[PDB]
């Protein structure tokens, strides 16, 4: 049946270049366009342009056309587009989509290919202990935090306990924060089990070959 | 160039009908606009629902229907299902080329409307003696799925320095975000009151500390 299957995520450089496939199937290659759609956040959906690999034609949205090459392999039945002189504006999710004049419009789109467009290099998280400053009267619970701040590329993998305590959790997804990422999560117990029972936020980063286990230990007396 | 519009959010419940629908702001939508929807749900997987106006995508189930509405391109939903809780984005063509809409937020409440659950966690010691101070308002436990956030500082609002999730669904189906707020640690130090005020439903809840106090 009809598949659209997108490269992998990309990391660029400002400045560089990146160029990303779209494998078609399930379909004749020939009988059908190629669509592509740019994602920012809150941004929505931008519309880049079509190729008919038939003939080879492509129109694009005045916007990208200075800096986006769409063409395609009708021999391989994939599509391509190419993104040159690369901005932070050009970090985003890009889709391909089946264009088809009989439906009037696009029913299948691929599963997304993400661009980061970045400068920084390979850096470790910092991780700090959330502990309440201050004690809860209403709360019979508590929610610790562990902050992950400072990191480089995504992803961290976040646990507690070493996987041993997984009830009561919010890992949050991550933030850009100064051309680095960051996040935090949640574990909420009850106000007889800490501290006096030991709480350890464990995150890994591949990344960079690095774990850290941070042990949320109460601020000082009060 | 042409704007399309959309409701932003829309909530109903399974077994009932909803309407969304689709502007032109140049005029009326025609079947010459070849509306198109499209459904997103997490993770980015987009399925397209109909085109051509009214042509239903093969395999999308017959409870979705594409019409004109008199001068607006419409997506009908009979019979709404749990699954269908997603963001709906309606594109217009132009002659040569597409047009989308902000997408509108669907809810289909599979449970009653959750209020958000807000802590407030001030910088830990161990990040001040870096020089900066991070804030972190965790909020949990909300439905729809829809927040603003807004932060203040002595009384005051604050813009700069601030970065919010997308709201993101938790294994019970209500939705979590997280917000911050940095400063360098001198401006922590600078000011006494701080305060996370999350609004949902047009109902705002808030949590605050002082560095001096436990009020």
């Amino acid at each position: 049946q009809v598949q659209l299957q997108q490269s992998a995520a990309e990391l660029a450089r400002p400045g560089a270049s990146v160029k990303m496939s779209c494998k078609a199937s399930g379909y004749t290659f020939t009988r059908y366009t190629m669509h592509w759609i740019k994602q920012r956040p809150g941004q929505g959906l931008e519309w880049i342009g079509y190729i008919n690999p038939s003939s080879g034609y492509t129109e694009y949205n005045q916007k990208f056309r200075d800096k986006t090459t769409l063409t395609a392999d009708k021999s391989s039945s994939t599509a391509y587009m190419q993104l040159s002189s690369l901005t932070s504006e050009d970090s985003a999710v890009y889709y391909c989509a089946r264009g088809d004049y009989r439906y009037g419009g696009t029913a299948y789109w691929g599963q997304g290919t993400l661009v980061t467009v970045s400068a920084a290099k390979t850096t470790a998280p910092s991780v700090y202990p959330l502990a309440p400053v201050c004690g809860d009267t209403t709360g019979s619970s508590v929610t610790l935090g562990c902050l992950v701040k400072g990191y480089f590329p995504e992803p961290v993998t976040l646990t507690w306990n070493s996987g041993s305590l997984s009830s009561g959790v919010h890992t949050f997804p991550a933030v850009l924060q100064s051309d680095l990422y960051t996040l935090s999560s949640s574990v909420t117990v009850t106000s007889s089990t800490w501290p006096s029972q030991s709480i350890t936020c464990n995150v890994a980063h591949p990344a960079s070959s690095t774990k850290v286990d941070k042990k949320i230990d109460p601020a000082g007396p009060s | 160039q042409a704007v399309v519009t959309q409701e932003s959010a829309l909530t109903t419940s399974p077994g009932e009908t909803v309407t969304l629908t689709c502007r032109s702001s140049t005029g009326a939508v025609t079947t010459s606009n070849y509306a198109n929807w499209v459904q997103e749900k997490p993770d980015h997987l987009f399925t397209g629902l109909i085109g051509g106006t009214n042509n239903r995508a093969p395999g999308v189930p017959a409870r979705f229907s594409g019409s004109l509405i008199g001068d607006k391109a419409a997506l009908t939903i009979t019979g709404a299902q749990t699954e269908d809780e997603a963001i709906y984005f309606c594109a217009l063509w132009y002659s040569n080329h597409w047009v989308f809409g902000g997408g509108t937020k669907l809810t289909v409440l599979g449970q009653p409307k959750s209020s958000p659950s807000v802590t407030l966690f001030p910088p830990s010691s161990e990040e001040l003696e870096t020089n900066k101070a991070t804030l972190v308002c965790t909020i949990t436990d909300f439905y729809p799925g829809v927040v603003t956030v807004d932060w203040k500082v002595d009384g005051t609002p604050v813009t700069q320095g601030m970065e919010t999730t997308q709201p993101s669904k938790q294994s019970n189906n209500k939705y979590m975000a997280s917000s911050y707020l940095t400063l360098t640690a001198r401006a922590w130090e600078r000011h006494s009151s701080y305060s996370c005020q999350v609004t949902h439903e047009g109902h705002t809840v808030e949590k605050s500390l002082s560095r001096a106090d436990c009020s």
